[PDB]
């Protein structure tokens, strides 16, 4: 896997230049956010049991056939496998968000997905939705305006981090 | 690519685990060292032409029988890839800085090369001559800060134990 | 799906047997118990909508907290599927009474189950009481035979135990 | 794997409904010939020998190729191989008569079988005629009209279940 | 198909090295060993077809009992059979002295031999009496040379071993 | 794996025949150039190290984009597994060579090595090339004609063992 300044190095090294003033400036920029990025990380951590089962939960109550006979989050053991799949799926996207690197995201988590879910007979569509709503839901808790908890932090402008969190949602909704 | 974050990452996976208190505390480290060694990357990449020359001056001083026949340096277009290895080795260095750790280097120089250097005859000890020479000629505050220095420093003694 | 038949027939698969002996024998006894767990199953399945009114009616009586705000069946909707819930279950039973074996609950509802009810906040006390209740309502013969019950207990008493 | 039970059961299932009175009488009827049952499988399991190698040098003497230089039972290695899976065959054949189900069969020893063969080199033809001459071989010990042994059992129709024995070894040959 | 060659070239590569002394070594010595088996070999071709008629002969001389109905050789297709098999045998054994090792009877005769003759019951003291007598019955140098003969007979043994 | 000799028996038994005059005849040619055959391996793998980082130097001072960034040989790694692959090929090629026959070239290097290579990105054009320059070397160390090392042997003709290492290098440019 890669982070941030590893990708930097691996684009450089595509032309076997040395880091240019600019990539410089850039890494500068990520490290002067270093503070933000960690409250973010933070906020989805502290609340990933909430949004993960709040974003099945939704996932099942917009479409009840999931939990119908023959649904596939009929028996518990299936709606078990889909909780720990979303649970697994923030996971990487908080390291995403950490590493400030969608590699690690894409490679350890979003290949061979799409295909294995083919294989087991999940649905797509009710995987991206509920990707969807835990981003709509992490998005909220980066911005600091979930309803029900807040976490203090010093005021100022997230929306760079949010909008990094929504790209990787959006990631591992267009891998499958 | 070996950094405090890979680290700290790879091992959360591991043990299937969202980041914690310690993964958090391990990048504010990152973040608390990035000046001193961004700062040496930086000197290195501006001026890294006159570092590489003076490198192979040194290794082709202190080993003159490589220009004989049969040697490694028998021949211009050999000198001039010897002075272009260094030069790899040296951009590999301002990677290992801009990144925080020494992925780069044990990815893209280390791995593999003494197998390459045995078949091509290509002795340790000139690759060592160079990166000593680099490593004594540094001048702080002259070149770069102290930290700065001790990151650079420590890069290269890192590549020369690699060849240890 | 864990039953007499299964288990012989794995247990022999495994070896490479053919049936023997011990195999026919095993089946011999799925056909004596038969009779008895099939009326269990019969009876139950010929009244479950008492069955689990009772039962989820005993679950709110012991635990009125369940429907104070932010608990488990703070709303209709949430108390409707507790009712439904009890459903499922009572109806594994059914499926374990007539397969002789607890595939049916084991493979449908107790896999994952803590999982579940942990990431929902669903208290095992209240299922547990649920069927505490409906194996202490049981009367013999009045709803089924004697062995019929001790079936049907059995069922019951493993699906507490696998909420303990 | 299931058995007849958990396949009502299976089923059942799929409509979210008690095991309905309709199929509580089908398996009371499946008690009902258990004994019947147990002395079929005794009859086939206590013959296998005797199947399996009739069926293959059958399978042989009706097809000589098999035996000659290039043909798929040449050598002792190959033809040790071929008496290997035609007992393997006989002996899932007998877990289905036994549980009143195909799933063993189906899921333990076709599943895969016809991929199989074609990498290996297999004939299916000559297979399916293999097959084919265990399965009259098999129904004959269960109706207890082999010409060459006799099993003593108390009389009565055991035709339900050598057509089940039947249904198995076609579903054998359907998958090659 | 084993043999000094295949021995030792997999024995190299198992440790991934190129042939060295040993290995040149040991093809040496199927050379120089060459003359004695490839001799065995062209007199067995030769011959073959008494030698197995002789064989045969002998087998069910010694077991009279083998033409009861019943027995493996109850029907004059079942001997012809038997005698197939023998020539089978001889002909591997040809094999074997031309490649210099056991290959071609271990993977083509003796590898499931066990499995076939006890599921079509084929008495294996039967197999061993045929080839007692074609080892008793070669004569020296009438038949062939001395190391010849080591050779034939040293195969033939490996037979009668394996069946035992 | 087969030799000349299990060779010749594989063709025999293709017919259900002893081995034939014909075939002993040509073996016992075998036999008679056996001493050649063993100085030839000798030669080749005498001077391995030689013909491997000769030929992939070649290889890659025809083709510098190799050692470009982005060229397979880019990177110590790259370079290291190339004079790798090149050493395996000789050796088996060194056994073919002994054994007299190309099968285990075949199946224990070759088979699968073109697929392999495309799910890597290594250049098939770039490996032909140095399996290529391999190929004059391995044939002049045979001949004894490398410029710069001789080997003394007794005077005589290797022209057709030299012409087996040719046809094994060829499988293996064949393959790929
Ligand atoms: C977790 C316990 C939560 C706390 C704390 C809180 O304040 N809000 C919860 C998390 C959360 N969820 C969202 C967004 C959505 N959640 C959805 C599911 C709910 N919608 C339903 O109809 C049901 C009924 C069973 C459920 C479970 C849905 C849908 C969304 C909207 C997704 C979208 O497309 O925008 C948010 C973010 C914004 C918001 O307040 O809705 C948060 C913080
Ligand atoms: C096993 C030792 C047997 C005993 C005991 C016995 O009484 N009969 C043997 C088993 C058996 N086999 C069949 C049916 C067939 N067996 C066939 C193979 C034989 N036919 C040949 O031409 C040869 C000569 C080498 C062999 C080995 C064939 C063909 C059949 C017919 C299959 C079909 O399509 O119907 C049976 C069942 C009925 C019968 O008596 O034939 C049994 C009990
Ligand atoms: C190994 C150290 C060698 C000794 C000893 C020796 O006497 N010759 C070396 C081995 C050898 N190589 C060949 C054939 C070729 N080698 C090639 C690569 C060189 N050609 C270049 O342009 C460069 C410059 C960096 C390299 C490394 C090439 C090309 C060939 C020709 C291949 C062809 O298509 O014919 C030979 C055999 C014949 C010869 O003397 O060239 C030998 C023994
Ligand atoms: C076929 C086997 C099977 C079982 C056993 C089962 C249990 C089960 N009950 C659920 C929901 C639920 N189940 C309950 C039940 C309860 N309310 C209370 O007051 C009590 C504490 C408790 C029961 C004693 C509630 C409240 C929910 C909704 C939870 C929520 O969305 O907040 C869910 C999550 C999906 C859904 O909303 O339907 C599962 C998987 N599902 C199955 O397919
Ligand atoms: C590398 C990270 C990783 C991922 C991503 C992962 C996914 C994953 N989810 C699985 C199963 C499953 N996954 C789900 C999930 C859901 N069902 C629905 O209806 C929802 C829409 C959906 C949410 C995505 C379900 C229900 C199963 C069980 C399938 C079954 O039991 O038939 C399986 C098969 C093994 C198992 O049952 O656990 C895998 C490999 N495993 C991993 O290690
Ligand atoms: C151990 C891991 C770790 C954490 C968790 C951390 C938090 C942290 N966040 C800070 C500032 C800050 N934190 C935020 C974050 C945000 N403000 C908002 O209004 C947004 C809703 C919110 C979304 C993430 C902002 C805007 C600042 C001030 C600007 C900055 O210093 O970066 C600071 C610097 C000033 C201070 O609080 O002493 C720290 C140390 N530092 C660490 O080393
Ligand atoms: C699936 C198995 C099953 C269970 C568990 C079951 C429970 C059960 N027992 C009931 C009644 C009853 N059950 C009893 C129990 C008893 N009667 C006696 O003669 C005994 C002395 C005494 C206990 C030893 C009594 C007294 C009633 C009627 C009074 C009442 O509704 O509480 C009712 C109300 C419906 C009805 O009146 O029949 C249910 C649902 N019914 C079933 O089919
Ligand atoms: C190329 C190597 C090779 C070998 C060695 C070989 C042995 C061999 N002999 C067989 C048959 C047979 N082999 C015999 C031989 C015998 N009759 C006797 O009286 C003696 C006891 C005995 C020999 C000493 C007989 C009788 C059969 C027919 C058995 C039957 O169908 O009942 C069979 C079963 C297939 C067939 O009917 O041809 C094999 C595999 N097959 C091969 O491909
Ligand atoms: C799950 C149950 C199961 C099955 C079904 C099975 C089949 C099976 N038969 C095999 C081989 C073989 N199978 C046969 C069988 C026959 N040749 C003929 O001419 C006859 C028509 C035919 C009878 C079907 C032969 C000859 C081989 C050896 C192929 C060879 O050596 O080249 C192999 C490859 C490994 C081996 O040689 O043993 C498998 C996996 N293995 C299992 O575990
Ligand atoms: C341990 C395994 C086991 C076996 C083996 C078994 C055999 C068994 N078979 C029986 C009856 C019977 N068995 C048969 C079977 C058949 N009659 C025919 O003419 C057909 C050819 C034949 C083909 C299978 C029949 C028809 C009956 C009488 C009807 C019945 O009781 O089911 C009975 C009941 C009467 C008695 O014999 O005491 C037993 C116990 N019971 C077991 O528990
Ligand atoms: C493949 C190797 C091979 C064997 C095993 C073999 C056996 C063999 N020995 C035979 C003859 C014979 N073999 C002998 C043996 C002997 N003669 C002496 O001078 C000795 C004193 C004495 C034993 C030490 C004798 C006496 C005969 C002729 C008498 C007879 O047919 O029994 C025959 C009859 C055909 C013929 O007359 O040549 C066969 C088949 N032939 C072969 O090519
Ligand atoms: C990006 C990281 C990287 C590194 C580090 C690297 C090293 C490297 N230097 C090489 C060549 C070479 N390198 C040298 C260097 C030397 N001449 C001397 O006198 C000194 C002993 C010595 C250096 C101290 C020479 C002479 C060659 C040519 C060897 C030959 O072809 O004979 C080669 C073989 C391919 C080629 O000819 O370019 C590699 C892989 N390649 C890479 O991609
Ligand atoms: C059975 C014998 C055998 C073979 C044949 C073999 C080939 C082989 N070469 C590999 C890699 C590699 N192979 C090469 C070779 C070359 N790059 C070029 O530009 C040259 C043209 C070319 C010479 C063929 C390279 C560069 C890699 C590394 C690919 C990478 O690191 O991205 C790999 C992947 C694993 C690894 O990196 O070592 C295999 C399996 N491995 C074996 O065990
Ligand atoms: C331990 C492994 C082993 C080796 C290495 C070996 C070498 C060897 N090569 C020989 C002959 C020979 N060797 C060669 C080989 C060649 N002559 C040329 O001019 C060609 C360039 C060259 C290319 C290979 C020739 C032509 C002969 C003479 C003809 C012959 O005896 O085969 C001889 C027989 C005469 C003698 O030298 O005593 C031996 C023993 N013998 C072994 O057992």
């Amino acid at each position: 896997m890669l982070d941030a300044f590893s990708r930097v190095v691996v684009n450089s090294d595509s032309k076997a230049a040395y880091v240019g003033g600019s990539d410089l400036q850039a890494l500068k920029t990520f490290i002067a956010d270093g503070n933000k990025r960690l409250d973010a990380v933070n906020s989805i951590v502290s609340n990933a049991s909430c949004i993960v089962s709040d974003a099945v939960s939704g996932m099942i109550c917009e479409n009840p056939g999931l939990i119908a006979p023959g649904g596939n989050c009929y028996t518990n053991r299936r709606m078990a496998a889909c909780l720990r799949d979303g649970e697994i799926i923030l996971r990487y996207t908080s390291y995403a968000l950490l590493a400030g690197d969608s590699s690690v995201l894409e490679d350890r988590c979003l290949n061979g997905l799409k295909e294995t879910y083919i294989a087991l007979g999940v649905p797509t569509n009710s995987s991206v939705r509920a990707v969807s709503i835990m981003k709509s839901a992490a998005v909220a808790f980066i911005s600091n305006t979930a309803s029900q908890r807040k976490m203090a932090t010093t005021d100022g402008d997230c929306s760079a981090l949010s909008s990094e969190v929504a790209s990787y949602c959006d990631k591992v909704a267009a891998a499958i | 690519m070996k950094s405090v974050i890979t680290t700290t990452i790879s091992a959360a996976d591991a043990a299937g685990r969202f980041p914690s208190s310690s993964d958090l505390e391990s990048v504010q480290g990152n973040i608390q060292r990035a000046a001193s060694r961004l700062e040496a990357a930086e000197k290195l990449a501006g001026n890294h032409e006159a570092v590489v020359k003076e490198a192979g001056d040194a290794c082709f001083a202190k080993y003159s029988y490589l220009k004989n026949p049969g040697e490694a340096g028998d021949s211009q277009e050999k000198i001039n890839k010897c002075y272009r290895d260094i030069d790899h080795y040296m951009r590999l260095i301002n990677y290992s800085l801009v990144v925080g750790g020494t992925g780069p280097l044990d990815e893209w120089c280390i791995a593999g090369a003494r197998e390459v250097y045995r078949t091509l005859n290509l002795p340790s000890s000139s690759y060592v001559a160079a990166f000593v020479f680099t490593r004594d000629r540094l001048c702080v505050p002259r070149d770069m800060s102290a930290q700065a220095g001790v990151e650079y420093g420590a890069a290269l003694d890192y590549v020369i134990n690699s060849l240890c």
